């Protein structure tokens, strides 16, 4: 199978900057008879299907702004954006369209640079309605932070709990370029009832000291 | 407009079968090769099958060969993917796409996709829980233990969209959990009601959950 490897997996970009993304195939995609490389670039914006952007390595599809340029041949191809715009935030995929099996690279995701922002953390004890299912979820929202790297620990009565935690992260917010995260701690009603203090704490580079939100029953 | 529309996605047990279809309009269907491509839960793209414009030649990667069959009905402008021996690994959003002429090929004019969930878990309605806190306040809503995807969640029937975060569902013990937060100014809640509107089509469940103080 021709393996397609893209570089980098994700790239932080400032608007107005030139960005180059690479795509390497394990075998040449060049067809000598037809004097073309059969490499296609796709752009997938959030929530929508991928759209063909560039084919035969350097020919743009209709409607693609010409700030996008595809280059290369043989095994190394590059997609360049001369001055990246906010509307260009997407995942870009290259594809071997030369030999079956047709294969895709893993994608390069673009994220916009903004100033660091500390999370607003909110903690929520189990709703009474939930207590009836025999279960108890404690939820911590860590909202509107930047950079994306963040670590969340739950403590019950000062002791760390790793089990029963479910985290989910949003993609970069198109309104303010920030990230958000939800961390849910599920326990049985039984164990919830025998502890008094629930702590959600986060490490993020906006702080030397952990951001902590706690409630005591 | 050239347009492709996928249909047929559903929850199916492993080892089961499912036939997907793709309705093509706005171009001469028999002049083009067609493909199916799927996007797995971790967002990787995988080519699934290609068929020539006449239907004579079909190609498949080894993962699917022998289990999936692509066929087309050129008089009814319809492409099909018959899937059998389904595996958990085949869960994905499936898309059909046109192979372009003038030797451009590729995969183009992808539809919106149809969702296939291969799983042994049964359809389970969500339990929706209000998250109230004991300039602004953050309220939330926890939608726990549903299957399969999707659920729809809005705040105040869509009137509230700024200050909202809905986190992607994650699968815990073969059931999904999703949550959403909304941040409003303290003058808004609790005088004005904030309601979390959840819909889970597969269990035919609709809940408008008011976030009360007490």
């Amino acid at each position: 199978d021709i393996v397609m490897t893209q570089s980098p997996s994700s790239l932080t970009v400032t608007a107005g900057e030139k960005v180059t993304m690479s795509c390497t195939s394990s075998q040449s995609l060049f067809n000598s008879g037809k004097q073309k490389n059969y490499l296609t670039w796709y752009q997938q914006k959030p929530g929508q299907p991928p759209k063909v952007l560039i084919y035969w390595a350097s020919t743009r599809e209709s409607g693609v702004p010409d700030r996008f340029t595809g280059s290369g041949s043989g095994t190394d191809f590059t997609l360049t954006i001369s001055s990246v715009q906010a509307e260009d935030l997407a995942v870009y995929y290259c594809q071997n369209d030369y030999s079956n099996p047709l294969t895709f690279g893993g994608g390069t995701k673009l994220e916009l640079k903004r100033a660091d922002a500390a999370p607003t953390v909110s903690i929520f004890p189990p709703s009474s309605e939930q207590l009836t299912s025999g279960g108890a979820s404690v939820v911590c929202f860590l909202n509107n932070f930047y950079p994306k790297d963040i670590n969340v620990k739950w403590k019950i009565d000062g002791s760390e709990r790793q089990n029963g935690v479910l985290n989910s992260w949003t993609d970069q917010d198109s309104k303010d370029s920030t990230y958000s995260m939800s961390s849910t701690l599920t326990l049985t009603k039984d164990e919830y009832e025998r502890h008094n203090s629930y702590t959600c704490e986060a490490t993020h580079k906006t702080s030397t000291s952990p951001i902590v939100k706690s409630f005591n029953r | 407009e050239v347009q492709l529309v996928e249909s047929g996605g559903d929850l199916v047990k492993p080892g089961g079968s499912l036939k997907l279809s793709c309705a093509a309009s706005g171009f001469s269907f028999s002049s083009y090769g067609m493909s199916w491509v799927r996007q797995t839960p971790d967002k990787r793209l995988e080519w699934v099958a290609t068929i020539s414009n006449g239907g004579g030649y079909t190609y498949y990667p080894d993962s699917v060969k022998g289990r999936f069959t692509i066929s087309r009905d050129n008089a009814k402008n319809t492409l099909y993917l018959q899937m059998s021996s389904l595996k958990s690994e085949d869960s994905a959003m499936y898309y059909c796409a046109r192979r372009e002429r003038y030797d451009e090929n590729g995969f183009a004019y992808w539809g919106q996709g149809t969702l296939v969930t291969v799983s042994a878990a049964k359809t389970t309605a969500p339990s929706v829980y209000p998250l109230a806190p004991v300039s602004s306040v953050t309220l939330g809503c926890l939608v726990k233990g549903y299957f399969p995807e999707p659920v729809t969640l809005t705040w105040n029937s869509g009137s509230l969209s700024s200050g909202v975060h809905t986190f992607p569902a994650v699968l815990q013990s073969d059931l999904y959990t999703l949550s959403s937060s909304v941040t409003v100014t303290s003058s808004t809640w609790p005088s004005q009601s904030i309601t979390c509107n959840v819909a889970h089509p597969a269990s035919s469940t609709k809940v408008d959950k008011k976030i009360e103080p007490r």
